[PDB]
């Protein structure tokens, strides 16, 4: 539906989770339901969890 | 809570995380202004009966309105409720001081006033400006240190911030 | 959503589990397993995914104990009004058992 | 969530009361305290795998009894679950000590914590056996009696630090138990 | 990247907010130790050459099993890339000094670095034990300041608490 | 993100440069106007529902094009998102005063903010009018030469972040150009 | 699709995991019968134009009622679509003694078969019975080997068994 | 997700020919060498380690322009996420060589993955020179052709497969290009 | 000059024709296009200082033969001379972004100057690593706007047509 709609789509939707980035922040913690890793680090191992989940 | 621990043990713990040493850095600035934080606290704790009594009816001057049968200040009565209640915003902002964030402002005294006062038919127009003149009476070199008032100062305009 | 919620006995659970065996049977329609739970590439993160979800899973029941309670009133706001409109069966399976209907999750994102 | 600072806050809170000139001398102290407080906290976690690997080593040292199979401890993932729980206790101490309170340790890891351990075979007595070697390896990195490391520090008391991290693991022994 | 810039900058992102005083406080403590931590950065830029050679052969002397054809050191070519080795290692602790925090270290030379040795048959327990040589290797009052040794040593120990 | 000491980093590791003392003392003066550049950041923080206040009725007292019905802005939920649209380009310069770059605003704002604006329908030229009220009030703050309120200060020369935020205020103005 | 390829290839990477010995081992049992699955398939090809008429009219012996107007059967022009019908069954069959397991039948002629046939006002119990004919219609030690016939009749009570 | 067994099916439904013998010699030719394949891929998954440790190792020996800083492929996060790429390829071409049929790739990898790397900045010269020396060992591994290591065999002709497993490289290699 | 507007100006005078707007249709097509044009036109002049330093001796790291005798370098006032012309061959550039064309070039740089190099015997295949500093060190967003380098590029380079 254009490029230029298509490298809008990406934006707003960013700004759509920074908006409910911050009611899970909207008092400021990290909340814990959140989690995205394990005890051992690994995040940046998740994060190749997640840009499979990026690229499938 | 809102602090910064509230920061970095709670996304160490939402990325799954070791406490590494962005995390240890961020409390650092705790530790070399909390000297500049904590002695305006006991400036509104030596001043908690004192400041009370001179925002009230600074507000009631500007709004003097209220005293009619049917509105939010009908009686003495709301008048001692009403001083209560300029002294529980005051407690909390006090608090902030010491724990560094607005901690004990927005999961207790912030969220969800904008479904309260004017159900309540209370004003929130007297609610901020009440605030806004605490806002602006201050005296940096003179009551306080100068590393004091701007903690205190960004908190009270931060109270018409939230409002919003 | 998954594994927030926490269930009370073990007849919760059971039912947690099952509603989803069929949300595996969405994502893995056939013989084929499909290419979107994946959730992997190498060794390291083959065991990295079991043992992510296990810590999460604690952090269920570690964290609160009134948003936990709100949890539960939350699972009946995402299954009784968009999920299963018409059918009171699978409506007071929401308000008996919410654990159990907070992870049917219907969104089908092929998970 | 609540540093030592601001533990005399929320008592204040339910009197309607604030922090007049009486109370926070000792906080006076507490601020007066900032770098012998941070002169503390390099000494743990620069070597912070000596004491998940002197702990664990020390716990299979006096109990053979895990390293059996059929055992709570004994097989490959299991002891890599070890250093997962071995170093939580030592994670969050440090954040006892770094706030200057252990309400940052009460909700954080001490909510069910007992309860997991039955519900997933861990025997308790382990448990708070390999948090006592991490107390007396904790109490001699603070201090200057430790084997061979000697990091350079100036000289004075930190025995207020050996009572808050004394008055810590024993609360954590506490909620495991 | 990894700094105290990385925690609030960003957590008042996270929280969509302000750069409130939480914010301004944890930066001031950069400022009263950077010359702490920048006189630490041009003695390892001064012994770039200097302590690479003495770190290669005091781990093959503890490691000499290499030299035997099918392994990791087969011949000068392996040590002739194995000085590239531990030098990249100690380029990113060097510009770790800077930042502040280990920045460079963990989005470039850290993260998934056990992918990639013992599948390329390199041994990691050579690759600590090279680096735990330089962590002891220092002298606080004699090479650098007083100041300057507990930002390097906290980072070489570090080396081996990331890669467990 | 991307700070003036992360800024002198990559420029050195582009080419593997050990950075040593010709490019330290420009981050020397960085330091030493450290209090320097939080003084004028707690100006434009203590009042930022005055500007955003001052600008869009600035912006609809220079154009009633808008309030016009049929118009981009005028009604009651689409006056909610012009509040909404101008504090958040506020916040972001004020992470980018701070970091002495404006390398934070440059990812989080200002990738493809433009062509939304146009696929919304948002004319860019009253959006060019309302960010020059809010460079031109924002210098009067971080100096003495507003109207009414003066907060108490020590004096001297600081134009060298005048400098700084209106270098970060066109590069709002030419990305949504 | 749907065959061992399908369960191991696609575990292995639902696991994110190399090829092991579980995944090499379960194609094997392929190999020592394919000779028992694969003259199986030329029976049906030699019979391609044989069984679809001799099942056609098995089925409307006790399917007779389809003649009348306003029904499924109407005319010849239904009856020269109905050999196409079990015939477009009798294609997919032959396929799944190639590939091993059904994988023509579910994701082409078997999903959706219980949304289309009685909208279409087409009887599903005819088409069952059809296939029912077909299932007993065998002779293991005479028409085909004993080893090609258990493939055969185990893929027609299947196709009972997924319109169930 | 398609075979060797399931590629001559779909091609009877263009035509909806039923399969008789006509081409199943083909086939019964496929499982004349099913442990042939299956000796071959067992000496392939023998040193799976050792064939992505040749690779990024001959491809930084000729350019050690990805290792200089300011390029690409320098630092080990990359070649962390390089030897992510690395083997990714090495697993599914295994998958394609056991099913004697390049249709596994078509999809799982071969989706998307050349303008994910020009979004990337990954230098696509490298990564068809990498996937030759990913080639070279292969054939050398199937067949008892390497340097050192010679598993136990019987002997025959291994070219057959070894004709499958070089059409199935640079079929990555053009899609990669 | 060639500018923007002063095309349909002579294009009016050639046919006798009236300013319609086509005529008028590019003035348009200047002012969507310098909204932030004008940001690097004024970092030409916000950028001058280190870029004398930059591109004045970006010659003389690579043509290092210019202190030979015969030559521009063997004086120190024909150092200067040298220098002025990068610093008024980024002045120029300053006064280029802003016309539209190459205003200042056309009626002043380019105006005879294959005449005029070679008899005064300077090198112009040695201008050019004036101008290439210039088109390699250019990271468009994070110095200037995003859209506004890529067209000072080309005002940039062809410059580069001129003198070669
Ligand atoms: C935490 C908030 C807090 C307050 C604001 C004060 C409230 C307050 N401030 C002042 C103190 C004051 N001191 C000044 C003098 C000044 N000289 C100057 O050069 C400046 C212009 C100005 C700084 C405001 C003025 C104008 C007042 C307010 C008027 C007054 O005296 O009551 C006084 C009078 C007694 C005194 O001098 O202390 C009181 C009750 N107490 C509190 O606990
Ligand atoms: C950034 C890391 C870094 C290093 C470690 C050094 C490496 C190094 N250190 C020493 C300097 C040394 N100086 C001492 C003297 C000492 N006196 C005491 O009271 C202590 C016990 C001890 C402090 C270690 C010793 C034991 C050595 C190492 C042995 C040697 O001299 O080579 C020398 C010899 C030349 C010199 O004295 O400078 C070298 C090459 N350079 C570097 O760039
Ligand atoms: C793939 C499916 C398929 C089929 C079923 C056949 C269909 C079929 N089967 C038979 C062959 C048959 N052969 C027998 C003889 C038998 N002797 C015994 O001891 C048993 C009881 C019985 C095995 C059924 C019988 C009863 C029939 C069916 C009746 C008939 O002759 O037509 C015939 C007659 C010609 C012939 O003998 O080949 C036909 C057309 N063809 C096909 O392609
Ligand atoms: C601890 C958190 C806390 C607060 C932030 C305040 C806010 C607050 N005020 C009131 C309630 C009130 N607040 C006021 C005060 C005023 N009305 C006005 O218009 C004047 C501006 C002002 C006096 C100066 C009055 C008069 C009431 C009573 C309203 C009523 O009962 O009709 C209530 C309802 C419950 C109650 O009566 O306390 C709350 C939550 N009170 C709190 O307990
Ligand atoms: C324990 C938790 C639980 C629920 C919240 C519901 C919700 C629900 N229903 C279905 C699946 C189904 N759900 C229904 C239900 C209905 N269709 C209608 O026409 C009626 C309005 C309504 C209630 C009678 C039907 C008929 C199916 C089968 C067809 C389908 O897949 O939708 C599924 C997929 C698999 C499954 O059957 O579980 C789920 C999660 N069912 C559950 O088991
Ligand atoms: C049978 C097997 C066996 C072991 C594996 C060790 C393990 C071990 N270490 C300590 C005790 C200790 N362990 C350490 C830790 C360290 N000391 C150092 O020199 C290093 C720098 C660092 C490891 C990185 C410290 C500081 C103490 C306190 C007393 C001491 O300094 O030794 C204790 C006593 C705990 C207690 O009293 O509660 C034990 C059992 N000892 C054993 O008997
Ligand atoms: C960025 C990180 C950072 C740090 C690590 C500290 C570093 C540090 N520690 C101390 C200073 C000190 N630290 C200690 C603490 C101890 N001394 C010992 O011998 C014991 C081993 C240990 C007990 C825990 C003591 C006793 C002093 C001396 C306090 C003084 O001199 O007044 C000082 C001198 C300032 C002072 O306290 O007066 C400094 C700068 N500051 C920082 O900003
Ligand atoms: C910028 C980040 C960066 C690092 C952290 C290191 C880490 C690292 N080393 C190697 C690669 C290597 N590293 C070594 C080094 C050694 N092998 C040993 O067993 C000894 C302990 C040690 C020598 C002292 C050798 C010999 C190779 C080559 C391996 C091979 O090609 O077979 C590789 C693979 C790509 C390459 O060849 O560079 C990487 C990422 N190199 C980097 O570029
Ligand atoms: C008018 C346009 C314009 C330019 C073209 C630059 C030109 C320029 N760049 C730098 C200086 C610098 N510029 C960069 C940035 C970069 N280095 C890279 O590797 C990337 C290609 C690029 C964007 C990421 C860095 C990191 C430095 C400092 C270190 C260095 O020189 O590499 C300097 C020195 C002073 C300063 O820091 O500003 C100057 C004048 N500035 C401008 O005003
Ligand atoms: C007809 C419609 C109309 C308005 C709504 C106002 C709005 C307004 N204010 C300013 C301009 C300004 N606005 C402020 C802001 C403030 N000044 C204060 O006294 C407060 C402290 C604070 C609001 C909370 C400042 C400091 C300036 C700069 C000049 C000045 O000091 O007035 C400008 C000029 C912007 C520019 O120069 O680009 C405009 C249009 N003026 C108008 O003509
Ligand atoms: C985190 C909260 C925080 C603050 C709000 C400031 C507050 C502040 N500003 C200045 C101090 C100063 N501030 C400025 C800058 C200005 N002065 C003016 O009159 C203009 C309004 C403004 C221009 C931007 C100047 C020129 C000095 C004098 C420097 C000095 O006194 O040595 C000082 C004295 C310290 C110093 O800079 O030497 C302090 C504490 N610092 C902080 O840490
Ligand atoms: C390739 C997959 C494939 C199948 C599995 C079958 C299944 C099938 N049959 C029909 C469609 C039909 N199928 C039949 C057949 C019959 N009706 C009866 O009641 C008898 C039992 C039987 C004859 C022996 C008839 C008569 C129609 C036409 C129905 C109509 O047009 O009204 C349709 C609708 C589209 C079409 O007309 O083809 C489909 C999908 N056909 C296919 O193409
Ligand atoms: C300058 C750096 C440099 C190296 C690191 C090596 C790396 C290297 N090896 C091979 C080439 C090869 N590499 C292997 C792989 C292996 N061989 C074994 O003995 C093991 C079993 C296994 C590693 C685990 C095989 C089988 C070949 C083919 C020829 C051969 O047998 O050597 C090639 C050629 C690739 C091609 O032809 O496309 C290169 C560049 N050679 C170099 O020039
Ligand atoms: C206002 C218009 C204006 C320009 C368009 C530029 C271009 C320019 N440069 C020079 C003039 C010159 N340019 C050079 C430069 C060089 N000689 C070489 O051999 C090297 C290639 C290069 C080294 C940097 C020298 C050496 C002279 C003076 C000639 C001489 O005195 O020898 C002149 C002659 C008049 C003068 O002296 O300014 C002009 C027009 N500079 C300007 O002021």
């Amino acid at each position: 539906l254009g490029f230029y709609g298509r490298k809008a789509d990406d934006f707003m939707a960013r700004s759509i989770a920074m908006q409910a980035k911050a009611s899970a922040a909207g008092s400021g913690v990290y909340t814990t339901q959140c989690s995205e890793g394990a005890s051992k680090g690994m995040a940046e191992n998740a994060r190749t969890a997640s840009l499979a989940k990026q690229f499938r | 809570m809102k602090s910064v621990i509230t920061t970095v043990v709670s996304a160490a713990d939402a990325a799954g995380r070791f406490p590494s040493n962005s995390d240890l850095e961020s409390i650092q600035g705790n530790i070399q202004r909390s000297a500049a934080r904590l002695e305006a606290a006991e400036k509104l704790a030596g001043n908690h009966e004192a400041v009370v009594k001179e925002a009230g009816d600074a507000c009631f001057a500007k709004y003097a309105y209220l005293k009619n049968p049917g509105e939010a200040g009908e009686n003495q009565e709301k008048i001692n409720k009403c001083y209560r209640d300029v002294d529980h915003y005051m407690r909390l902002v006090n608090y902030c001081l010491v724990v560094g964030g607005t901690g004990p402002l927005d999961e207790w005294g912030i969220a969800g006033a904008r479904e309260v006062y004017r159900t309540l038919n209370l004003p929130t127009s007297a609610y901020v400006a009440s605030i806004a003149y605490t806002r602006d009476r201050l005296c940096v070199p003179r009551d306080m240190s100068a590393q004091a008032g701007v903690e205190f100062s960004a908190y009270l305009d931060y109270l018409i911030n939230a409002l919003s | 959503c998954d594994r927030y919620a926490q269930p009370a006995n073990k007849a919760e659970e059971y039912i947690q589990k099952s509603v989803q065996m069929q949300m595996k049977k969405r994502s893995i329609p056939y013989g084929v397993y499909t290419t979107s739970c994946a959730d992997g590439t190498v060794k390291g993160m083959a065991e990295n995914a079991r043992v992510a979800k296990e810590s999460a899973n604690f952090r269920a029941r570690q964290m609160s104990a009134g948003a936990k309670a709100a949890a539960r009133f939350n699972a009946r706001r995402v299954a009784n009004d968009w999920h299963n409109n018409g059918c009171n069966y699978e409506e007071k399976l929401t308000s008996r058992f919410p654990a159990a209907a907070s992870s049917v999750r219907p969104t089908t994102n092929r998970y | 969530m609540l540093d030592a600072f601001s533990r005399v806050v929320v008592n204040s809170d339910a009197k309607a009361a604030y922090v007049g000139g009486s109370d926070l001398q000792a906080l006076k102290s507490f601020i007066a305290d900032g770098n012998k407080r941070l002169d503390a906290v390099n000494s743990i976690v620069s070597n912070a795998s000596c004491m998940v690997s002197d702990a664990v080593s020390g716990m299979i040292c006096e109990n053979p009894g895990l390293i059996s199979p059929g055992g709570n401890c004994y097989t490959n993932r299991r002891m890599a679950a070890c250093l997962r729980d071995g170093e939580i206790i030592l994670r969050y101490v440090s954040y006892a000590l770094l706030a200057g309170d252990a309400s940052v340790l009460e909700d954080r890891c001490l909510n069910g914590l007992k309860e997991t351990y039955i519900a997933l075979g861990v025997p308790t007595n382990s448990s708070i056996r390999a948090v006592s070697i991490m107390k007396a390896q904790a109490v001699a990195f603070i201090t200057n009696t430790a084997t061979e490391r000697k990091m350079s520090f100036a000289a004075g008391d930190c025995t207020s630090l050996a009572s808050e991290v004394a008055s810590y693991f024993d609360r954590v022994g506490a909620a495991i138990s």
